[PDB]
């Protein structure tokens, strides 16, 4: 269904590319729906962070999140373990800090990492 | 007023606690663009009447590595710095029991 | 003086870090073991991110309609109940995407991630050695290159490339055993070359282990004059023989 | 000795003496208190309950 892909200045490719990910990504579409909305994320302030993951979330209802980051800042993975307890929308680290391990998560938590 | 001679102040500034753990984080931040606090103080389990989890506090002032002194929690999630990288409490956590 | 030739040092992703910054102080031959992998592109990570995520929304398809769960906004929790009825959580734990399998833990890891090992050669820079395949490991170089630790003095001497051949009583060659993949308790590794066929001149240096009276006299030799060797077994020929002057 | 910045003003930033700071605090012993004698063990918790 509607899903987000979050990605900072990662190779500074922009959204159109992520975006292009509709056909490989289910091309037998059993929802008819897999939306995929991407949006371009310049620092990584823990108030920037929340603000855009929950306007997002307010903004067609995304129902999962695929984050990933350019800086080496591993406070960004509990931050999003913590939000992911909070908004109940599965999460998923990708690279830089998200991508860090984390030695333990919340139960009502759906974070998990790469 | 009884540490030396010393000519620098002290200033203190506080936030309410708030049910919403996205609310106390964006409170906490707004606070740090609203004071350069050194410090962070949590000490509120039964005035939210909940699981009472500084862990916004923490969160967003380990974001920063500014200490962060809770005085009430006890529980061992915080007691690991991978987790919570700069928090440290006046009370022993539940796991101290243990020894007794 | 920890650091020779013979010493191996092996540091986990956190000591290593981030790959482009190498600082000074790290010995050549640094073995680390990173998930920052290259040939691992963000498309690609983006791709499988969403992958798995469709595919734990088919697996909730499959088993109920009640899909779209959707928390009601981003304030105002006191006045909402929690509604945490159906997720996603017990779904994708175990799911394969793409011919590959994406499974995850109860606590967040990968089943099978995509781990590389990664050595520090002599130029200063992290060069890709082995890959985990599946939960095995996949390496470059059969036989250990030795890297340059120092890079200012101390060259290797105590090493010794050793030759033998296989005769009856003094040396034995068995096969590695499957079990373990390490030689047993008597016998000691020795490399062989085995051609891939006949006409092509491809091949790999199958691992055996040797045993017998010459290596057990090789072992006590290594003991006392206190050396290292890499011994391997020879293909052109028997013990010796000129032919042509040669 | 830097200071601690904003929290939402271009500052991905640490506090580079954050560390040293939790570092000083951890470091900190006391002999007389309200709630007594403090001192913090390596984990970062009370040391020396009742
Ligand atoms: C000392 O702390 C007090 C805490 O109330 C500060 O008062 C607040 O300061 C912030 C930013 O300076 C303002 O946005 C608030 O409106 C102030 N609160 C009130 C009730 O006036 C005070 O400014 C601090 N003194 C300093 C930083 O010199
Ligand atoms: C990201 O956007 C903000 C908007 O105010 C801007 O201040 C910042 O410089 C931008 N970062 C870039 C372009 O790297
Ligand atoms: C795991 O998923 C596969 C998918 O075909 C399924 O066959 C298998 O029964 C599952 N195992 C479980 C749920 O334990
Ligand atoms: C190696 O991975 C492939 C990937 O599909 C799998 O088919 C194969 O069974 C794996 N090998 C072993 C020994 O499990
Ligand atoms: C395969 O290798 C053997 C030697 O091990 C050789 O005798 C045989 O001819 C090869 N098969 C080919 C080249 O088709
Ligand atoms: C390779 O080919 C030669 C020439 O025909 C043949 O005599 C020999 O048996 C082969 N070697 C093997 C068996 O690998």
């Amino acid at each position: 269904l509607n899903i987000a892909v979050l990605l900072g200045h990662s190779h500074d490719v922009t959204e159109r590319e992520l975006r292009n990910l509709w056909g490989p990504e289910q091309a037998t579409g059993l929802p008819l729906d897999v939306n995929v909305v991407a949006l371009l994320m310049n620092r990584t302030d823990p108030k920037s962070l929340i603000t855009h993951v929950c306007d997002l979330m307010s903004g067609a209802r995304i129902h999962g999140l695929v984050f990933g980051d350019d800086t080496d800042q591993e406070a960004v993975a509990q931050m999003l373990d913590f939000i992911s307890s909070q908004t109940f929308i599965p999460i998923l680290g990708i690279h830089g800090g998200a991508s860090m391990i984390m030695a333990d998560k919340d139960p009502t938590s759906t974070f998990f990492q790469f | 007023k009884r540490h030396g001679s010393w000519k620098i102040q002290l200033n203190a500034t506080s936030v309410t606690h708030k049910p919403n753990a996205i609310q106390m984080a964006l409170s906490v931040c707004e606070d740090l663009i609203s004071s350069q606090v050194y410090a962070i103080l949590v000490s509120h389990p039964p005035t939210p009447n909940d699981h009472f989890t500084p862990t916004p506090v923490s969160y967003t002032a380990g974001f920063y590595r500014i200490p962060v002194l809770g005085l009430t929690t006890r529980m061992s999630i915080y007691s690991d710095k991978s987790i919570h990288l700069s928090f440290l409490r006046t009370v022993p956590p539940y796991s101290h029991q243990s020894s007794v | 003086g920890l650091t020779g030739y013979d010493f191996f040092w092996i540091v986990p992703s956190l000591v290593s870090g981030n790959t482009e910054l190498i600082p000074k102080e790290f010995p050549s031959g640094l073995i680390s073991v990173s998930y920052d992998d290259w040939d691992y592109s963000l498309e690609a990570r983006v791709r499988d991110g969403l992958g798995i995520l469709t595919t734990a929304a088919s697996s909730m398809l499959e088993k109920f309609s009640y899909i779209p769960e959707a928390k009601a906004s981003c304030y105002g929790q006191a006045e909402k109940p929690e509604t945490p009825l159906h997720t996603l959580h017990q779904f994708m734990v175990n799911v394969t995407w793409d011919g590959k399998d994406l499974s995850f833990t109860e606590e967040g890891y990968q089943v099978h991630p995509r781990l590389v090992v990664i050595v520090l050669n002599k130029d200063r820079e992290w060069e890709k050695v082995g890959k985990w395949e599946n939960q095995t490991l996949s390496l470059r170089h059969a036989v250990w290159p030795r890297y340059k630790s120092f890079s200012d003095c101390e060259p290797d001497d105590n090493h010794l490339s050793i030759v033998t051949l296989e005769e009856a009583p003094f040396v034995i060659v068995e096969d590695i055993d499957p079990l373990t993949e390490t030689c047993v308790r008597n016998t000691v590794p020795c490399r062989k070359f085995v051609k891939i066929n006949n006409s092509t001149n491809e091949g790999m240096n199958v691992k055996k282990c040797c045993k017998g009276f010459c290596i057990d006299i090789l072992k006590k030799l290594s003991r006392t004059v206190k050396f290292t060797y890499d011994l391997y077994l020879v293909t052109n020929g028997k013990h010796g023989k000129k032919v042509n002057n040669v | 000795i830097t200071d601690p910045p904003r929290g939402c003003v271009g500052n991905t930033n640490i506090w580079k003496t954050g560390p040293l700071f939790k570092r000083v605090l951890m470091s900190s012993k006391y002999a007389d208190g309200v709630t007594g004698r403090v001192e913090f063990n390596e984990d970062g918790d009370r040391k020396f309950a009742n």
